[PDB]
């Protein structure tokens, strides 16, 4: 046939050991880029004035860093939401300076993450599957939207995104507390069941699935070698593994449709972690956990304190401490 | 009073001021101890003594506040200064020390009495050797730590243990699985009165 | 208004406290607000010319009216607890406010991520539907079955 | 020395990925 | 997609045992560590460049200055057994907050 | 800078014409039942 | 511990008269103290200028004295600097400069005396915490 | 229990409540780190993962 | 030796009164009628040798000068100190509450 | 004539306004009349640091640097009396204005060099008799640089002069005396100097424009380490004006 | 950096000492019959 049909044919082969497909087309370079400017920095990239205040941050190895406190560092709140590409600045040693190269990761990671998303539900059309593992992971990937560019927009600053690395992580954590009470907020609260809950849930299937296993196998050999890749039967009795749990618990507690029960360890960590990129999304517009302190008063007008008062006082030490020659003014309004 | 006595009276020897990768013997925190300083008796200028509030082990770190003896602050070493009421320098702070080392001397220059005060939070102050050791300066637990720790540890993973060959003991016939012609009736809801006992069938 | 000279105060950082410049020169507001400099809003406007904030209508032009929409602007800040406790995280209740800006974002936000979710879900099984495969894969026509092995 | 040690352990990390991928033990259906 | 895959389902549903249960294991001896403050708490090598070098700065020494915050304003309040006062001028705070 | 800009436009302009094209070309026949 | 008659004993005046407020008047100014005036003097402070704040000793060495009912009420009616030195109604409340903020076009005599309590009672309540600040939160 | 066994006193283990362990967490951040242990961090990829 | 300037100037009257070369504006709300009219015309009229120097500032009312006199007692002179006069400082010092 | 709008975002903000070729006039100056410089601006479009080399055997040079904080580098809205002295030169003393900028500037293999850009409390002179201002007349003088941090800037451990910890409270039991100058913080006072050179001047108008050289010190981080010797070079703009 | 000077031996016996534990044991798997 004619080149451009052939190359569709090869773009779109469900017999590449890696399939491409046209959300590939774009996923490829911009993993690409995202990736070797990610690697590049984190060896090498000199310090970043994150803050503005010409006070560079050191992020790289090279620089003083280890694993844990490592980071490709966010670019310069006096740049705030300006696009600011290579090309923007006057030389590269600017654009270090200036924490250019995590504008360059983020854009082209988000952009290629978002392309992983299309290409999984592309693939599955190609394989005749139904189509919503993509669905799955739009919420990692929802996620990743909420702390590197929705947060961003809210604040005003691509300073305010999270950065990549451990312990930058760990202070977008802590001063976001401050600021929010992220912990009070019900959408971080069901983010956390359903992360605790995911984990329970996939210990529970995974031991109950295991606990249930026919026996196919001797006793100098691996169970996993009773089940052979593409065998037609199932390999453990659900019906043995629901006698089980239907005891542990009562029986109408307990799952015997796999489908069911599959559906449901598909959707309560998805949901979970829905809620939790939407509390990081609507915590960027300033709609924080619940404040409850001084909520309690006696019959003077005392105050009597209770637990959510102590974290108060936990996240006004955060407060006062963070950036701290950053601020001139009373009060931190972004 | 013996040096002996007084050494165990500081908190680099407290076994619970220590850190997971602080590897080593205390001395290569603190130093080696050569002498007591003897004990640091802090006045303001009044002559009122005043008594430095020492380091609880919770605390990696720990401000310099002194009270009199009714617990009632009279000196500190403040963060911000613009509105410091009682600096070492306002409240004319002295320091004398009674016995060891330092015995019958009396130190007042501020950043002197102000380093004393810094060690005073630790309890008994002494000299050490931190050059034979390139003694890092940061606390680090004793053998009653590290003994402790690992014991903790290992209990806990050898719960574990116990757990496991247990199981494996009371469950040695379905080691490589369950019976493959298991009896729906046994699992299923109905057919046994008793679980488990093919010989209560309804 | 207390005698300072806003110009040439330098603030801790060695930047200006008050004021400041942009990475291409305009005169802005310093401390974190330079991030903001893109503001603009009809109270501030008449302090600013060709070069940005002026310093000459700085010294001799602002209004009463302009001090007074500032303070309030600045105690409404679009700020606030789920509960409706206005202000910072680690403000005392007293203030009963959250932002019509902030219910207005966020509820669209929840709105339009719920609705991409919904797009994809609708997307992906309008095409499958269309191919035949939506209630699943056709046990004797298993589509991989008859694919060449990657490896 | 700290530098290079961490590269390294990245970089065979990295490798490793290509063989688990192209050099992996291959799905047999049979 | 991923490059790969599993093909073994008994080995798949161990995995989902192994892994959250190794986890919350790592995550107990860790607190047992904490029971006696044995705490990874600092990176020495950071706090002597740190201390002899006033421009050198990571986020480490960033969220240990988030810490001392958290131990001064909190402990009065958390450790009322203590009789902690803290004079204002004592607090560590930034500018103006 | 110049030149790395219209570097990169180029490039950025071929990939999406690339997904744009690849998508218009018969899309909904490339699956293994219906076409 | 009770609010008592006693706690809601305040200064009237500079001469030493005093005014016993009841329970009503102090929920009333608690009220509109929250409605009028807390969006700036939250907890006794002063957001847009931290310098001055609503604490019983700092009121009584303001010029003219601010520590009683009539020179609070006053103040509301026609605020000055510290000093005596400035009248500031055109960027402070006031009923004179009621046409620039609408708050106060219907706050009636008897709603600024029960705001005036309000700021004397406060800190017989709470003590220090009254104009302290996030430090004594 | 071996946390507060190793401490001064059972004080100092978790109180049974929401906004008290949310205390119990900032706790841990402000006074031991707790983010920074390695033993910690393989606990979050175990249930993240 | 390397010494902190500011902590050095606590231990002199700059510790116990409102120095007038070098005190932050807001000390002036300390006692009746000083600010901002009067703390305004002090900061900005300032070194001053002696404390009376303060009567010295031209436009004084006779009762703003009868204000300051029966301050004078609370009012000390030192010598400037670079540290607290730069950046503004004694117009905002960056402490609020 | 151009609005915000028109120069936001183009680079136009940073440049101090310029005169035509055909402002060679002169500009008369009465020596019973009082006058000011209403605005003074001092663009700098080159940045360089003394290198400090090992041995004393040749004279350290002054080495070209690359700007790596972006177009916030002018000094601008400078003003402030232009006395005429006896003799019949100009005095101008700087009262006010945007007097300072930091800067940071990168040699050569990367050595960051920030430094407070500054003509504070600028008094600078002409030569005796200027009956006019003309492209002849020149300025020199001295100014002040005062610390590039003010006294409550706090380092990545907390430590600061005005403000903040007075130790180093990660190393409990360290000995302090080495660590005494990184514990101590102080506040650098020094002198610059700067020459401004008339090119243009449109008489009818009281405007003049011109190059400018100065020499400062740079930060020197609160006392931690010696400053670097920077000198600047630039073009300045000024309106005098009858006061 | 001045980092403890056993942290490269340490890093170095942790890797290599498992790593070429499984190695030697799928090794001799692959050369089995
Ligand atoms: C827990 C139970 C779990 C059950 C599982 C099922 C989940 C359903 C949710 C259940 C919640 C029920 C609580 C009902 C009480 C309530 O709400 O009570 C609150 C009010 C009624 O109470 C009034 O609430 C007011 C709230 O302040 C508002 O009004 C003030 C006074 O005028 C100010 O103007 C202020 O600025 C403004 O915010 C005041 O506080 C009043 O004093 C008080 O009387 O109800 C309202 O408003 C009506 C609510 C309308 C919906 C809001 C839609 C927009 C939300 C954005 C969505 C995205 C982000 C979500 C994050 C989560
Ligand atoms: C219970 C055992 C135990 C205890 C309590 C001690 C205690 C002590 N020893 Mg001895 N020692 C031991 C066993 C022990 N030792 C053994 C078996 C040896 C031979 C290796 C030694 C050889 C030894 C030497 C050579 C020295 C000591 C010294 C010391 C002192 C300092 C300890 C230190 O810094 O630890 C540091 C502890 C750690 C850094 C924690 C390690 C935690 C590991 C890395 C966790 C790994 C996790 C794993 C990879 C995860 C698996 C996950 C998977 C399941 C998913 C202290 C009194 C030192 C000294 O002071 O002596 C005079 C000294 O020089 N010891
Ligand atoms: C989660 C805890 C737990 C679990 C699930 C198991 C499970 C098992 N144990 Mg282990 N065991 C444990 C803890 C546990 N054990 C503890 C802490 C000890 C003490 C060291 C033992 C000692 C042990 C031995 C010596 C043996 C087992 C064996 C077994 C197996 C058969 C069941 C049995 O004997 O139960 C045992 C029953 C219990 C654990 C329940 C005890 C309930 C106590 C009596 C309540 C007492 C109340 C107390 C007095 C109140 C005061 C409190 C005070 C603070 C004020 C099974 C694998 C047997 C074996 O494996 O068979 C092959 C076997 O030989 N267990
Ligand atoms: C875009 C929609 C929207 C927005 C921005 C607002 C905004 C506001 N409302 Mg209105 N309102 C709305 C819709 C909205 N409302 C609807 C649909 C109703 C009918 C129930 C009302 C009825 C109403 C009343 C009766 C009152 C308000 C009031 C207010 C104010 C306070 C709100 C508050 O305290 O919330 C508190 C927050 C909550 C109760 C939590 C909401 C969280 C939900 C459950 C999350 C849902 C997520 C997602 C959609 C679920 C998907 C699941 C997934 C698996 C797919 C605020 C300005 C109050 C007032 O000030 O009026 C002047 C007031 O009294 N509103
Ligand atoms: C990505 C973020 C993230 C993630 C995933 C984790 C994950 C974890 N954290 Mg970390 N944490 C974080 C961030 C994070 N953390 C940060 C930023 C901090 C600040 C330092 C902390 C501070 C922190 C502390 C202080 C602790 C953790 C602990 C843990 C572990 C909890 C395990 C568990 O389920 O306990 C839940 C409890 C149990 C499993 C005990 C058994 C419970 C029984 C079965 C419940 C039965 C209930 C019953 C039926 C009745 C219900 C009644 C109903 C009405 C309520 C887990 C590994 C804990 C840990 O390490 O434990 C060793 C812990 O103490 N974390
Ligand atoms: C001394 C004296 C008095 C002695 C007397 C003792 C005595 C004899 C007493 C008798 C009287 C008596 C009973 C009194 C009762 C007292 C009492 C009320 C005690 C209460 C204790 C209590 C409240 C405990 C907590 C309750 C509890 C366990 C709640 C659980 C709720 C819950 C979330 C259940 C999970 C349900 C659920 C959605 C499960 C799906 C997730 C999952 C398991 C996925 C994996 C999965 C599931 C399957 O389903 C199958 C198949 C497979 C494959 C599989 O993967
Ligand atoms: C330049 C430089 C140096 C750059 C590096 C910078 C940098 C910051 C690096 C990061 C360092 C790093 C990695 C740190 C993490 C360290 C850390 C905390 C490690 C944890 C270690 C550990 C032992 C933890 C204990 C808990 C534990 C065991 C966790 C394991 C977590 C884990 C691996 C989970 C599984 C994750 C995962 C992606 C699985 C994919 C499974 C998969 C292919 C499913 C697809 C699938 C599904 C089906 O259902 C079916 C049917 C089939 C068929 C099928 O296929
Ligand atoms: C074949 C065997 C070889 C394979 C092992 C290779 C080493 C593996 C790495 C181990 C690293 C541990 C030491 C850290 C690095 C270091 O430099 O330490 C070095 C330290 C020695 O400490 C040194 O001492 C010197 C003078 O004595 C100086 O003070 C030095 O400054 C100091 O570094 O080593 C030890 O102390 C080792 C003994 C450890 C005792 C462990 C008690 C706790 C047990 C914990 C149980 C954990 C289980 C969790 C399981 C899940
Ligand atoms: C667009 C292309 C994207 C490509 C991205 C690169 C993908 C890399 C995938 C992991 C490859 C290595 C796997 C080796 C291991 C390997 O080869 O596994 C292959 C193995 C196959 O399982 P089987 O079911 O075939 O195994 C049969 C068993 O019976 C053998 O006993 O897969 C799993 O076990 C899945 C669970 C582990 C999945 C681990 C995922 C780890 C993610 C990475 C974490 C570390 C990151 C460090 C960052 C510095
Ligand atoms: C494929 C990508 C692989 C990337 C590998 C790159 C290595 C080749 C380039 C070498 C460049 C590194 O050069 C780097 O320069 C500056 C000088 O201003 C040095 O200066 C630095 O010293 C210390 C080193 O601990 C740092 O902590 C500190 O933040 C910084 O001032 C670095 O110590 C030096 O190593
Ligand atoms: C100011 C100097 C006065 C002496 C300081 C307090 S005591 C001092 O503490 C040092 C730190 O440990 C020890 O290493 C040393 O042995 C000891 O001399
Ligand atoms: C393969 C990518 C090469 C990575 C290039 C690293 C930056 S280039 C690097 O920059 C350093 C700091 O300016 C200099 O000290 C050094 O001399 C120079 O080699
Ligand atoms: O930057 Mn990063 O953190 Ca968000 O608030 Mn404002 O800004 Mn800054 O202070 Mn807080
Ligand atoms: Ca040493
Ligand atoms: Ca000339
Ligand atoms: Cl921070
Ligand atoms: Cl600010």
């Amino acid at each position: 046939a004619n080149l451009w049909e052939r190359f569709c044919n090869w773009v779109t082969s469900t017999d590449n050991r890696l399939y491409v497909g046209w959300f590939g087309v774009i996923m490829i370079p911009t993993l690409l880029a995202a990736t070797i400017c990610f690697v590049i920095a984190f060896i090498a990239a000199p310090p970043v004035d994150i803050d503005g205040i010409r006070e560079p941050v050191s992020g790289s190895l090279l620089y003083g860093n280890n694993i844990i406190t490592g980071a490709v560092v966010p670019s310069s709140n006096a740049i705030g939401l300006h696009f600011y590409p290579i090309w923007e600045a006057a030389s590269l040693d600017e654009w270090l300076y200036n924490g250019g190269p995590y504008q360059l990761i983020i854009f082209h990671f988000l952009l290629g993450a978002s392309c992983y998303m299309g290409r999984q539900w592309e693939l599955s059309y190609r394989l005749g599957m139904r189509p919503w593992i993509c669905v799955a992971y739009s919420a990692p990937l929802a996620s990743a939207f909420a702390v590197f560019l929705i947060y961003p927009i809210g604040q005003g600053s691509f300073s305010d995104g999270m950065p990549l690395g451990i312990s930058g992580t760990f202070n977008f954590m802590i001063v976001f507390q401050a600021e929010h009470n992220i912990l009070m907020h019900p959408f971080h609260q069901l983010g956390v069941a359903g992360v605790f809950g995911g984990a329970l849930f996939c210990a529970m299937h995974g031991s109950l699935v295991t606990s249930s296993l026919i026996r196919e196998t001797t006793e100098t050999e691996s169970a996993n070698y009773g089940y052979k890749f593409g065998q037609e039967e199932e390999t453990y009795n659900i019906v043995a593994a629901h006698g089980y749990f239907g005891r542990l618990i009562f029986q109408y507690a307990s799952f015997n449709n796999s489908r069911s029960l599959h559906f449901f360890l598909a959707a309560w960590p998805v949901v979970g972690v829905w809620f939790t990129a939407l509390g990081i999304s609507t915590m960027a517009f300033n709609l924080n956990g619940f404040n409850f302190n001084h909520s309690v008063i006696d019959a003077k007008g005392n105050v009597i304190n209770t637990w959510a008062d102590i974290i108060n006082r936990a996240n006004l030490g955060m407060e006062v401490m963070h950036e701290r020659n950053a601020h001139n003014f009373p009060l931190d309004l972004a | 009073i013996p040096e002996k006595l007084a050494f165990y009276d500081y908190i680099g020897n407290n076994p619970a001021k220590g850190g997971l990768f602080r590897t080593g013997p205390m001395n290569k925190g603190d130093g080696i101890a050569q002498a007591w300083k003897g004990h640091a008796v802090f006045r303001n200028k009044e002559g009122e003594e005043l008594f430095v509030r020492r380091m609880p082990a919770f605390f990696e770190s720990f401000p310099v506040i002194l009270t009199d003896k009714n617990g009632v602050v009279k000196a500190d070493i403040p963060f911000r200064r613009a509105e410091s009421k009682y600096s070492f320098e306002q409240q004319g702070v002295t320091v004398s020390f009674y016995g060891g080392e330092l015995n019958g001397q009396t130190f007042t220059d501020p950043p002197t009495v102000k380093s004393y005060a810094r060690k005073a939070i630790f309890g008994e102050i002494f000299e050490f050797d931190t050059e034979t050791l390139n003694s890092d300066g940061i606390f680090r637990t004793s053998p009653r730590g590290w003994f402790t720790f690992a014991h903790a540890v290992f209990a806990l993973l050898f719960f574990f243990g116990h757990i496991w060959h247990g199981a494996r003991t009371l469950f040695r016939d379905v080691f490589s699985g369950i019976d493959p012609e298991l009896s729906p009736e046994q699992v299923e809801w109905g057919f046994y009165q008793k679980v488990g006992d093919v010989t209560t069938r309804r | 208004k207390l005698g300072a000279n806003v110009g040439s105060a330098q603030g801790p950082t060695g930047l200006g406290k008050y004021l400041m410049r942009s990475p291409t020169g305009e005169i802005i507001f310093g401390g974190e607000t330079m991030r903001f400099w893109d503001f603009r809003g009809p109270w501030l406007e008449p302090l600013r010319g060709p070069n940005g904030l002026d310093l000459n209508k700085i010294k001799n032009d602002i209004q009463p009216w302009q001090e007074r929409r500032a303070a309030e602007y600045m105690t409404h800040a679009p700020l606030g607890s789920l509960n409706s406790v206005g202000g910072v995280a680690t403000e005392i209740n007293s203030v009963n406010f959250v932002s019509p800006r902030s219910w207005l974002a966020t509820s669209h936000f929840v709105l339009a991520f719920f609705f991409l979710v919904g797009h994809l879900w609708h997307a992906g099984r309008a095409r499958a539907a269309a191919a035949g495969f939506e209630k699943g894969i056709d046990r004797e026509s298993e589509p991989v079955l008859s694919m060449p092995s990657l490896d | 020395m700290e530098t290079i040690t961490y590269v390294f352990i990245f970089a065979c990390i990295i490798a490793l990925f290509f063989f688990a991928i192209f050099f992996r033990e291959p799905p047999r259906i049979t | 997609i991923f490059g790969i895959a599993f093909s073994n389902k008994r080995w798949l549903h161990f995995f989902m045992l192994f892994v959250p249960v190794t986890g919350l294991w790592m995550s107990a001896i860790g607190v047992v560590g904490l029971a006696l403050n044995l705490r990874s708490y600092d990176f020495i090598s950071q706090e002597i460049r740190a201390a002899e070098d006033p421009e050198f700065e990571t986020f480490y020494t960033k969220n240990l200055l988030l810490n001392e915050g958290i131990r001064a304003w909190m402990a009065p309040q958390d450790q009322p057994h203590e009789n902690f006062v803290f004079p204002e001028e004592v607090l560590p705070r930034g500018n103006a907050l | 800078m110049e030149t790395l800009k219209i570097t990169v436009y180029i490039v950025v302009t071929f990939f999406v014409l690339l997904f744009v094209f690849g998508f218009l070309s018969g899309d909904p026949a490339r699956n293994p039942k219906r076409k | 511990a009770e609010l008592t008659p006693e706690v809601l004993t305040v200064p009237l005046n500079s001469e030493g008269k005093t005014i016993t407020l009841t329970e009503k008047q102090y929920l009333e100014g608690k009220r509109l103290f929250q409605y009028a005036c807390a969006s700036c003097h939250v907890g006794g402070i002063t957001k847009t200028n931290p310098s001055l704040d609503l604490r019983t000793e700092t009121l009584a060495l303001a010029t003219p004295p601010r520590d009683n009912i009539e020179g609070l009420v006053d103040y509301m009616k026609n605020p000055t600097t510290y000093d005596g030195e400035q009248e500031i109604a055109e960027v402070h409340p006031s009923l004179r400069s009621a046409d620039i903020f609408p708050k106060m076009r219907n706050l009636t005599e008897k709603d600024l005396v029960a705001i005036a309590g309000h700021i004397l009672v406060e800190p017989k309540i709470l003590g220090d915490k009254w104009g302290g600040g996030k430090v004594y939160y | 229990l071996i946390y507060p066994l190793g401490q001064s006193s059972w004080f100092f283990a978790p109180s049974f409540g929401v906004a008290a362990i949310f205390r119990f967490l900032l706790f841990f951040q402000g006074f031991h780190n707790w983010t920074l242990n390695p033993f910690h961090m393989m606990g979050v990829a175990g249930v993240l993962g | 030796e390397l010494v902190n300037v500011v902590d050095e100037k606590l231990g002199t009257a700059y510790g116990e009164k409102i120095d007038l070369n070098n005190t932050n504006i807001a000390a002036f709300i300390q006692y009746r009628g000083l600010y901002p009219t009067l703390a305004k015309l002090i900061v900005k009229n300032a070194p001053y040798e002696s404390v009376e120097d303060v009567l010295n500032i031209p436009g004084l009312t006779e009762r703003q000068k009868q204000i300051l006199r029966e301050n004078l007692e609370h009012f000390t002179v030192t010598e400037v100190e670079t540290a607290l006069v730069e950046g503004g400082d004694r117009y905002n010092n960056g402490l609020y509450k | 004539t151009l609005t915000y709008d028109d120069i936001v975002g183009t680079g136009l903000a940073n440049k101090c306004p310029t005169l035509d070729d055909t402002a060679r006039g002169a500009y008369p100056i009465d020596s019973s009349q009082t006058y000011r410089i209403a605005r003074l601006c001092l663009q700098p479009t080159t940045f360089l640091v003394k290198e400090e080399p090992k041995n004393k055997r040749q004279e350290a040079e002054f080495v070209p640097t690359k700007l790596v904080t972006r177009e916030t580098t002018s000094l601008d809205q400078i003003q402030g009396e232009l006395k005429v002295n006896s003799d019949g030169s100009l005095t101008f003393v700087e009262e006010d204005g945007i007097d300072f900028q930091p800067v940071t500037v990168q040699m050569a293999g990367g050595e960051r060099i920030p430094l407070l850009f500054t003509v504070k409390n600028l008094v600078a002179s002409t030569q005796p008799n200027v009956t006019s201002i003309t492209t002849s007349t020149d300025f020199k003088g001295e100014f002040n640089v005062p610390s590039y941090r003010t006294a409550n800037f706090l380092d990545p451990k907390g430590r600061g002069l005005a403000s903040g910890y007075d130790s180093a409270i990660a190393l409990p039991q360290a000995k302090e005396e080495e660590l005494a100058r990184a514990n101590v913080k102080r506040f650098s006072l020094t002198k610059g100097q700067i020459s401004l050179n008339v090119a243009k001047v449109d008489g009818r108008t009281g405007e003049i424009a011109g190059t400018f050289e100065s020499e400062q010190l740079s930060d020197d981080d609160m006392g931690a380490h010696e400053p670097h010797e920077v000198k600047i070079q630039g073009v300045f703009y000024a309106s005098i004006e009858p006061a | 950096m001045e980092v403890n000077q056993l942290g490269l031996i340490a890093t170095a016996l942790f890797v290599l000492v498992p790593s070429v534990f499984l190695i030697i044991l799928y090794v001799q798997t692959e050369s089995q019959q």
